[PDB]
């Protein structure tokens, strides 16, 4: 049915099963309390509002119901997506090896939409996929962020980058963080500093 | 910057997709507009 104007975008959140997609989208409390279940597609659409210096913007994030564990997602999942997050798990190299497949599936249906690559679970000390190895985004005009869904680490960063690209305003800012579920684990500050340094080095090194 | 309210379809009540008025059916989830 027709819902009863606001800037909003369909954002598809893809990546291997077990990488943390559901845990990540659920950090945004109002997006979880106002989520919509889409029975025909097996999707939960989370409406995530972010308050920018030019007003509110909603990312309607399409979270699977696990079907990615058994094959590709159907066209209706992807259709009219305006942006995307591809997620992998930095403790599982195979999930990073599959990133090009998700990207191919995305571009096949959606062409050149803005995409952010996110390496999740950086709170876990025994990290397997390190900054020096994370190169897929450089090849494809993708932005990369380390994230930890369970600790809210860098939660806002993919959305801010996407918002700037979609609106075409490099100076857009979030005036406040969204209300997020309290961290379930600690993101070690020293670990975060190391990982931010490692990314800085990879980006500036000759 | 300029507020989106000045700067700025029907919305599916099932999946929130914004659809064009020519469509009486949500192109993503197939929910009728009516
Ligand atoms: N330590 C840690 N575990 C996470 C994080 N995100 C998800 N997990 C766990 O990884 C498992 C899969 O998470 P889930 O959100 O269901 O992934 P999905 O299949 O990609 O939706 C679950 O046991 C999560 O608790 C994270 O940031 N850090
Ligand atoms: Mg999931
Ligand atoms: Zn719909």
């Amino acid at each position: 049915s027709m819902a009863a104007p606001q800037v909003q975008f369909k954002l598809v959140l893809v990546g291997d099963g077990g990488t943390g997609k559901t845990t990540f989208v659920k950090r945004h409390l109002t997006g979880e309390s106002e989520k919509k279940y889409v029975a025909t597609l097996g999707v939960e659409v989370h409406p995530l509002v972010f308050h920018t210096n030019r007003g509110p913007i909603k990312f309607n994030v399409w979270d699977t119901a696990g079907q990615e564990k058994f094959g590709g997602l159907r066209d209706g999942y992807y259709i009219q997506a305006q942006c995307a997050i591809i997620m992998f798990d930095v403790t599982s190299r195979v999930t990073y090896k599959n990133v090009p497949n998700w990207h191919r599936d995305l571009v096949r249906v959606c062409e050149n939409i803005p995409i952010v690559l996110c390496g999740n679970k950086v709170d876990i000390k025994d990290r397997k996929v390190k900054a020096k190895s994370i190169v897929f985004h450089r090849k494809k005009n993708l932005q990369y962020y380390d994230i930890s869904a369970k600790s809210n680490y860098n939660f806002e960063k993919p959305f801010l980058w996407l918002a700037r690209k979609l609106i075409g305003d490099p100076n857009l800012e979030f005036v406040a963080m969204p209300a997020l579920a309290p961290p379930e684990v600690v993101m070690d500050p020293a670990l975060a500093a190391q990982y931010e340094h490692d990314l800085e080095v990879a980006q500036t090194t000759a | 910057g300029v507020e989106f309210g000045e700067s700025l379809s029907w919305q599916c009540d099932t999946c929130l997709l914004q659809n064009k008025v020519t469509d009486n059916k949500c192109i993503a989830c197939q929910a009728a507009k009516l």
